[PDB]
């Protein structure tokens, strides 16, 4: 402490943090950079931003911060404020709504050889193109491009500490699993600086979403309502409640469209899987409503005003039922005429009832075929939209 | 005081607050770490973060800040701005918002023997992994990990604050008690480094049990009521023409209450909350009520001439099942032209009687099936609700902060 | 300003003023710091966050004998404006903030008078913890506090006291929050009923603890319920009471259960709204929440009753037997008790087929008449049950609603700020020393 | 030993960053400006705020900071903290969040010859008033206004940077190595203009600034898939109420009012996406209000048709004029015991005849209702189709004008 | 510029930023204050807070910051960090959730005569009491009271630069039109400081809301549903859909009322006319529902349960239809003996059923007449109620 006080006084007597810390200006400052991911705070899909808690370990040698421990009581390593010394100016290129550079200036560990290890913390808010093509079963390849802003590769060289980010202290996420993580070094020529390539290290993270929450809270209700859609065709017309069921299902699916459209970004690069399913099921419900209205209109066909066409009697009464229950004194004379009139009226009523029953039978055969077709279409559409991705995810091991 | 000024001038001549106090190389500064909880501000499930207001209690020794009181007019202690002295770089490692430091640096109290006591206030947002399985009847285990950010265990040693109480200190009179969380256990532990750059930690644990009254009032009871109405759908006669409306509006109201829950539940995917499981169970029950009401309406409205009742349906749903369900079914041109008309009318009415008998038989089958479904729904609802409620109620907080597993 | 340039140079450079040392002759002495609070605006009370936002001016007054001068020596200057970072400060903070903002917002100049008095009146936006009592919402009153203390100094180094005013040469303490008419804006939702100020010394705490002393300014505030009344309570109450019309709807209409369940849906939406306006605490159910739960339970009962009435209405001889006891009870006894409206050889063989036919016709019409009459009797039984359920359900709902809302209508803050203490802490009652 | 330290001491030992680099007070410092857009982050319609990520490159001459490589070991560039040199203090004047300056205070690069370059990064949140008329087929004109916060035009002036060929870059620069395309907003144009004003004698010293104009086109595929198509389909469902029976169990009024409710829900759906301003109504809003009015009229139509269809003789008399108009004109435009028993049988027959005549009047009422339903269906379909077609054809002709500038992004 | 460096070194050799900048301490520092409104960022009605972007121009002479340009190479003006000099300590009294004082310390322009112009920017989040009476056709009056905090009028005097705020650089608002703006100087004695008045300048902005958004998104759907509530009275009872329509309308209006509740502050100083419209129309719909239930009950009455009161017949069948359009129509074998008796039984049964049907038709006619009278009552009541609520404010705006 007395020894270290004397050492610290000596080291910064004539020190400069402006110049690069090399004996000769023609040399390159060799910086080792290693990213440690502590926590994946958030993946905002709507705003396409990833929030992470990181430690940006930076190692380099300062030529002018060496000493002999024998002259200072054997002190071999010290901790000093980072603001006093030259540091590399690492910037996150793809910063979205956070800070470009480190702002938390923690201490550096300085060895007697001049080696410096500075491990600042950071909250990175980085851009990420969110591909929603398979949401909620989607995989996101995000990145963190880090580089010295003002120093080109000929004066400061950054090298990755490791091929991969350090996940040894990573906190497990309840929403995402990091499948793969890599760190690649790149040299890039920018139009601003034609002849001086600048270096960067890009850390890539491939992450798979855990889909349980969205399955339970979104998909299952939609499946329930879309299954209820097909049941209008088994519900009798005389119930007077076909429209109630179908229209209430439609309104519920609209209210769920609200949630689903707030859950995704408004980009046009691709239509999401959940969006495709919602549009398909809305069109499914609307077709069911239209066909149900047609069926109801067929069921209530007045035999007096409407006459059964021959093609209807051939298609729905003769052919389809085979494919798929049963087919198809003045006073005394005036009183006698009255009894005869009553009998004739009963005859006319019976014939009218039979014609109405024929119309109702046609409507019901339509209902049976439609129940079968709509249950098959619902099941097969759901599978055609989901199984393609689910099989792939099950295959991915 | 002029004497205090002279003592302060003496103490800080040649003093470097950036240099750790160590009379010899290899000496370690022993730092006692305690925590006083002034308020548990919140536990945000969505962000998975515990917000607390606390006072740290940091104690160490700085040999450079010692003096003889007799030589300085009997002054035995000093209050000095914390920026003027070396501080241990103690930070909340597991903070969730990027803030590592204390809210206000205030002053240290230095005794004449070099003992430094520092009690800074701190408003902290710490990461807490929310166990969602039994929410809102859940208990949480929210740690606050304190450690030196820079110095290793060979330079600065840590110990739990105790003089021995290994617990977060809560003052009974002045503690702002949360209206949603009860504190069950509040221990503190020193964690040795894993096994040089190695470091110790001091972790303060808060075991907290939620008070679930709100969720019992705003979610559970309405769900029970809607479930009870979904049951009573099966007692509604088919001829009323209201089964579909009742069941469907029950499902829609359940959707409204799911929208209510959507603002409160956690968003993780490691498990499903028990209240969400109960909501999904209820939604499936009402959906099946809709399905079975459609089936009953189909049976009731079955046209008698277009359908012939299968003999097996007759035996099952008219002879055997009603006994089990306690359903008892109750029970001369003029003259010739007149005779023919009268006989035709009688024949038509006999045909109507036969048609009505078949209609009533189909409707009785519908009634029997409705009663069967009513009893089945009562049994299934009661059993599932009882199972879920007993699972929720028997979930209790730990009796020991560190169970043996 | 040649003169006060000279004065500042004399006070701070010549005399060697040290702002880190307290203004005391001896270390054992304590500095008296008088404190007052002036409320310029009660900005908000966020119930969900349980936070009070206020705009205040914190008056600090103390003595620094190192900053005295003879005004005649310095051009008759009697007052100086100085930056607060040049002089020693008591370092008073808001202890019970809930956002980490302990200090005043704007560090304005101190005013130093020639007799050594330092006067500092900074403004502040303070965000403080106010636990909310929800029991009587929207007819609730709240009890917020603003606790001020020093973390840099204890009761051994500074002594907190309340500001003292004078009336007719008689000094009295200012034991309340000051409301300056030139600087106060009334809150549209919250009326200040009591505004006391108190010096609290913990007798059990040690003198060298920062928790030994504090000064607390309390605000007992009554909510103005007219907004909530008109916009929430009258709609919800009217819609809930509207459910009783189902008992007067005929069973043949086919819309009783629709009306009842629609009322239930409306009550659920109201519950959804009001749940977002209050914290999810477990200490009590809000009064509005109590009424809503009562109404939803009653409406669920009404829906079940509608189901039962519909079931009774549609019974026929082919499925049910109408017992004579039920007939007597529900068609004679209850209707008069409830005061319901009430009704009131060759030729032979040749024509034998027609006679047998006509007898069969007659038996058919007679049986149909009897069947229809039994159906009508079931309808009348359903009407009687509906009337009885009306007379039972409507008074119960009215009485329960009246009880629940009369709990809140007659809820008032206490006559005194502190129970057990007769003092009012009002400027009308100055407790002269 | 380091030549950088010698050069730094030689340049900065007697240097004042507070004073402009001019030999005379009346001289002007010329600043060459370039703005590189790396990411159009977002356009927040509700806040009317454009968020962008840019590099603000400024170049100028500081004669005090001139050196030769030959005198300093061949050094041709020196990185220096920006706080140690004079800067022109360029700010975004039209920021909305109070953030005038750049995000990261990067080093300046001092080249031999007195040339000073500064290329800091920045996240800017600028004011952009949103023209809502043709949403979601809209295009926006979001300006970025840059000026010196401290100096007037006579003290500091702006010029655009030049490319290799000596051509002025009077636009937002795009580097392909550091550009990210926004998924919702294409950048059609980005001209830059240097404006000078307030040069009048009464005005006093002149003022200048640089304004870039991002003309950006929304990519509307998302809103077409998720909002417009469902809204159009559920709005077209209102016409189905005309084909339902006008009986007790027909549910005409059920289907119509519930379609109106769905339209209201869609109004709420588009409320949470559009700006909150009142200079114009968005096209989607106009379409929704139009179809809501149509659905209200159709609800009234269903009520009228139900009223007409269910009339019966016991409470109504057959309006002959309405019958002629609807059923004729519209289709063309398109012993004691013996005597007592005889009396009884006659009463049966007469009652049967009366029931038949009453039933013939009820059938006529139902037929009139059907004819009204058909004609009203055709009228409503024509109105709905015409209005929707006009409203969306308003969007069809909305396009970025043919401006005389080069495209922002080279293909 | 070496001349400027030498000048700045000379000016601050023995300068004090604590001391007021006039030659003798008995003089008052004269400050000219002007406010430039660049943008009205937001008006938060619920929290009653107005966010504006402003430039707070402040002009004053510093006695100790003068020089002769001929001694410094013609330098006649310089740019100085504002932190280095004395400044007036202007504070926004009615700050709500912003800063009390300026925090952006931009440079000052200093002339050789000693004149200083300082034009710092700020974002003011000020308190404004929101008058909800005429919302969404409301006019607000939002003030910014700015004054030196610690200096009383006897040591520092502030004067308005202009009578009105400077709106030359004002950005157009999509929600508000500034009808009027005016700056007033005040001298106020506060209870904290008797016998020393403190000065302030209050800039008030009278701003009218642009109501098109709330007309499109709130008022029009409300009017549509409030027009639909009355079509229930033209619906037949036998349609079985009166309750459906009326209850749907009531639910929609209730949902919209709660949206309006979320749109306004929860104060009790006044009741909004839009809220009064919503409560009155919902009470009217509930009255319509009650009367509809009564009408349906009346329509289903039969001799099997009730008997027509004479008063009901007199009122609804004789008097009311007179004021109507008159579109409504106001031989020993036992088998043989059994057969004849049965024929007589059938005839009498049909006669009794006809009589019962006629009584039921009378009840149905009474229900129909009540339905017509209520339809007309709805037309006039709803039309004049909507007019009575809105036309007042609309005519008031038109008259302006």
């Amino acid at each position: 402490s007395e020894h270290e006080t004397r050492l610290v006084a000596k080291l910064f007597k004539d020190y400069s943090s402006v110049v690069r810390p090399v004996e000769d200006h023609r040399q390159v400052v060799e910086v080792t950079v290693g990213l440690q991911l502590i926590q994946l705070i958030n993946v905002d899909e709507v705003n396409q931003i990833v929030t992470t808690n990181v430690r940006l370990k930076q190692q380099w040698v300062d030529y002018n911060l060496k000493w002999n421990p024998d002259d200072y009581g054997g002190v071999k390593k010290i901790h000093i404020p980072s603001e006093k010394i030259w540091r590399p100016d690492l910037v996150l290129y793809n910063n979205a709504d956070g800070d470009f550079a480190i702002v938390k200036f923690t201490k550096v560990l300085l060895q007697y050889t001049g080696h410096i290890t500075w491990t600042p913390p950071a909250i990175f808010k980085s851009y990420c193109e969110i591909i929603v093509t398979h949401f909620p079963f989607d995989e996101q390849n995000c990145s963190m491009k880090l580089g010295t802003w003002t120093y080109d590769g000929s004066v400061v060289a950054i090298n990755p500490e490791s091929d991969q980010p350090d996940l040894s202290n990573f906190m497990e996420s309840g929403e995402w699993v990091i499948k793969e993580s890599r760190g690649w070094k790149h040299s890039v020529t920018y139009s601003c600086c034609p002849d001086t390539p600048y270096l960067d290290i890009t850390y890539h993270f491939v992450m798979q979403r855990l889909p349980l929450y969205f399955i339970v809270n979104v998909i299952i209700p939609c499946l329930l309502f879309s299954f209820l859609t097909g049941l209008v065709f088994y519900l009798p017309t005389d119930s007077g409640e076909k429209m109630t069921l179908s229209i209430s299902v439609l309104l519920s699916l609209t209210v769920f469209l609200l949630v689903i459209v707030e859950l995704i970004p408004s980009t046009s690069s691709a239509v999401p899987l959940i969006g495709k399913y919602m549009l398909f099921t809305m069109v499914f419900v609307i077709a069911s409503i239209i066909i149900t209205v047609i069926v109801i209109n067929t069921h209530h066909r007045s035999p007096s005003t409407h006459v059964m066409p021959n093609w209807v009697r051939k298609v729905f009464i003769d052919t389809i039922p085979n494919i798929m229950f049963s087919t198809m004194h003045p006073e005394v004379k005036s009183a006698i005429e009255g009894i005869k009139y009553i009998a004739e009226t009963m005859k006319s009523d019976q014939e009218s009832n039979n014609a109405a029953a024929e119309w109702k039978y046609v409507a019901m055969v339509m209902d049976h075929i439609l129940l079968g077709v709509f249950m098959l279409v619902c099941i097969i559409g759901t599978l055609a939209v989901f199984a393609g991705r689910l099989i792939e995810l099950n295959q991915q091991g | 005081s002029e004497a205090e000024g002279r003592l302060r001038e003496k103490l800080f001549s040649g003093y470097d607050s950036s240099v750790r106090p160590a009379r010899e190389v290899g000496d370690r500064v022993r730092v006692s770490v305690g925590l006083i909880l002034a308020q548990l501000i919140s536990l945000n499930e969505k962000d998975e973060e515990m917000s607390t207001k606390v006072y740290l209690d940091l104690e160490w020794t700085d040999y450079r800040l010692s003096w003889d009181p007799a030589e300085h007019d009997g002054i035995d202690s000093l209050r000095i701005t914390a920026e003027s002295v070396w501080l241990p770089d103690v930070v909340l490692l597991n903070n969730n918002d990027g803030n590592f430091d204390v809210a206000l640096d205030i002053s240290v109290v230095v005794s004449s023997d070099g003992s430094v006591r520092w009690q800074p206030p701190g408003i902290y947002r710490s990461s807490c992994s929310i166990q969602v399985t039994y929410f809102p009847f859940d208990w949480q285990n929210c740690t606050m990990v304190f450690s030196s950010y820079s110095y290793d265990s060979s330079e600065v040693s840590l110990q739990t604050g105790l003089g021995g109480h290994q617990e977060i200190h809560i003052h009974e009179g002045t503690f702002i008690e949360n209206g949603q969380w009860e504190i069950i256990h509040k221990p503190s532990r020193l964690i040795q480094p894993p096994g040089e750059g190695q470091r110790q930690e001091v972790i303060f644990y808060l075991i907290i049990r939620r008070k679930p009254l709100f969720y019992l009032v705003n979610v559970i009871a309405p769900c029970i009521l809607i479930t009870l109405l979904a049951i009573f759908v099966f007692y509604l006669p088919p001829d009323a023409g209201e089964k579909m409306g009742l069941s469907i509006f029950a499902l829609l109201t359940l959707t409204v209450f799911l929208l209510l829950l959507a603002d409160k539940v956690p968003e993780t995917s490691l498990s499903v909350p028990i209240i969400i499981k109960y909501l999904m169970f209820t939604m499936v029950l009402v959906t099946f009520s809709v399905i079975l009401s459609v089936v009953v309406l189909n049976l009731h409205h079955r046209s008698p001439h277009t359908h012939q009742m299968p003999l097996w349906v007759r035996q099952i749903f008219i002879h055997k099942l009603p006994l089990y369900l306690r359903l008892k079914r109750p029970k001369l041109p003029e003259l010739r032209e007149v005779v023919s008309s009268i006989s035709y009318i009688a024949r038509q009415l006999q045909e109507q009687e036969d048609h009505d008998a078949l209609k009533e038989d189909w409707q009785f089958v519908a009634m029997v099936v409705d009663r069967l479904f009513l009893w089945t729904f009562i049994i299934f609802t009661s059993v599932g609700t009882l199972v879920i409620f007993l699972d929720a109620t028997y979930h209790l907080p730990p009796p020991d902060p560190f169970p043996s597993r | 300003l040649n003169e006060e340039e000279r004065l500042i140079r004399h006070l701070f450079q010549e005399k060697g003023y040290n702002k880190e040392l307290r203004p005391v002759a001896h270390k054992e002495e304590s500095v008296d710091v008088a404190l007052a609070l002036t409320l310029s605006n009660l900005i908000s009370l966020k119930e969900v966050e349980e936070t009070l936002t206020t705009n205040v001016w914190i008056e600090h007054g103390w003595t620094d004998n190192r900053l005295k001068w003879n005004a005649e020596e310095f051009g008759n200057i009697s007052v100086l404006r100085l930056p607060p970072d040049m002089v020693w400060l008591p370092e008073i903070v808001l202890e019970n903030n809930n956002d980490g903002s302990f200090q005043i917002s704007y560090s304005c100049n101190v005013l130093v008078y020639h007799y050594g008095f330092v006067y500092w009146l900074p403004p502040a936006i303070f965000r403080s913890s106010c636990p909310i009592s929800v029991t009587y919402f929207p007819f609730d009153w709240q009890n917020c506090s603003l606790k001020f203390s020093s973390l840099k100094y204890t009761a051994k180094e500074i002594t907190l006291s309340l500001k003292q005013d004078a009336k007719e040469n008689r000094t009295y303490p200012v034991e309340w929050i000051i409301i300056d008419p030139e600087g106060f804006t009334e809150n549209g939702e919250w009326e200040i009923v009591h505004r006391p100020a108190r010096v609290n010394v913990d007798p059990r705490a040690p003198l060298d603890s920062p928790s030994r002393q504090d000064i607390t300014f309390y605000l007992i505030i009554r909510r103005k319920p007219l907004f909530y009344i008109i916009n929430i309570l009258v709609p919800c109450v009217l819609i809930s009471f509207m459910v009783n019309l189902v008992f007067y709807l005929p069973a043949d209409s086919g819309e009783k259960t629709s009306v009842a369940i629609s009322v239930l849906l409306a009550q659920s939406v109201f519950l959804l709204l009001i749940s977002k306006r209050l914290p999810a605490t477990s200490m009590a159910i809000p009064l509005i929440g109590k009424f809503l739960l009562f109404g939803m339970v009653l409406v669920t009962m009404v829906v079940v009753i509608c189901v039962i009435v519909l079931n009774i209405h549609f019974r026929t001889p082919s499925t049910h037997v109408l017992s004579e006891g039920v007939k007597k009870l529900f068609l004679e006894t209850l209707p008069e008790l409830l005061h319901m409206s009430r009704p009131a050889q060759e030729l032979f063989n040749e024509l034998k087929p027609a006679v047998d036919g006509a007898n069969f016709i007659v038996n058919h019409m007679r049986d149909q008449n009897n069947y229809n009459e039994e159906k009508d009797s079931w309808n009348r039984v359903a009407r009687t049950v509906d009337r009885l359920c009306l007379f039972v359900v409507t008074p119960v709902m009215v009485v329960g609603t009246a009880w629940i809302f009369l709990q809140g209508v007659y809820n008032q803050p206490p006559p005194q700020p502190f129970p057990g203490d007769p003092y009012s802490y009002n400027v009308q009652d100055k407790r002269f020393i | 030993k380091n030549e950088e330290l010698r050069l730094y001491h030689h340049l900065f030992n007697n240097y004042d960053p507070g004073s402009r680099p001019v030999r005379e007070p009346e001289d002007t410092v010329t600043i060459s400006l370039k703005v590189t857009l790396t990411n159009l982050i977002s356009l927040n319609e509700k806040e009317e705020t454009l968020t962008t990520s840019v590099w603000i490159g400024i170049d100028w001459q500081d004669y005090r900071l001139n050196y030769s490589k030959d005198d300093f070991g061949g050094i041709e560039t020196l990185r220096v903290p920006s706080e140690l040199v004079w800067l022109p203090e360029i700010v975004l004047e039209n920021n909305i969040d109070g953030q005038f300056g750049v995000a990261y205070d990067a080093n300046v690069l001092v080249y031999e010859g007195g040339s000073v370059t500064w290329l800091p990064p920045a996240i800017y949140r600028s004011v952009c008033a949103v023209e809502v008329t043709y949403f979601p087929f809209d295009w926006q004109n979001c300006s970025l206004i840059f000026r010196s916060q401290t100096y007037n035009a006579e003290e500091v002036e702006f010029t655009f940077a030049v490319d290799n060929d000596g051509k002025t870059i009077n636009k937002i620069d795009i580097d392909t190595e550091a550009y990210t395309e926004n998924g919702e907003w294409a950048i059609d144009f980005c001209p830059g203009v240097i404006r000078r004003h307030h040069g009048g004698a009464t005005d006093g010293p002149g003022e200048t600034d640089v304004i870039y104009s991002l003309i950006i086109r929304r990519k509307p595929l998302f809103y077409v898939i998720n909002i417009i198509v469902p809204c159009v389909l559920i709005s077209g469902l209102v016409l189905l109420a005309y084909f339902l029976p006008a009986q007790a169990g027909g549910q005409k009024c059920t289907v119509s009012i519930n379609v109106l409710l769905a339209q209201t829900v869609f109004l709420f759906l588009i409320a949470q996406k559009i700006p909150e301003t009142s200079l114009s109504v968005p096209l989607l809003g106009r379409f929704l209000i139009f179809v809501m009015v149509v659905a209200t009229l159709i609800v009234m139509n269903c009520v009228i048709v139900l009223n007409v269809s269910q009339r019966t003789p016991t409470t109504h008399a057959m309006s002959p004029r309405l019958r002629h108009v609807l059923l004729e004109l519209l289709p063309r435009l398109l012993a004691p015991e013996v005597r007592c028993c005889v009396d009884a049988v006659n009463f049966v027959a007469e009652s049967t005849r009366d029931q038949e005549a009453t039933g013939e009047e009820v059938s006529d009422w139902v037929r009139m209702g059907n004819a009204l339903d058909n004609i009203c269906f055709w009228a409503a379909l024509v109105l709905f189709s015409v209005g929707s077609s006009l409203i969306f054809l308003g969007a069809y002709f909305n396009r970025v004008p043919d401006l005389p500038y080069a495209p922002c992004i080279q293909p």
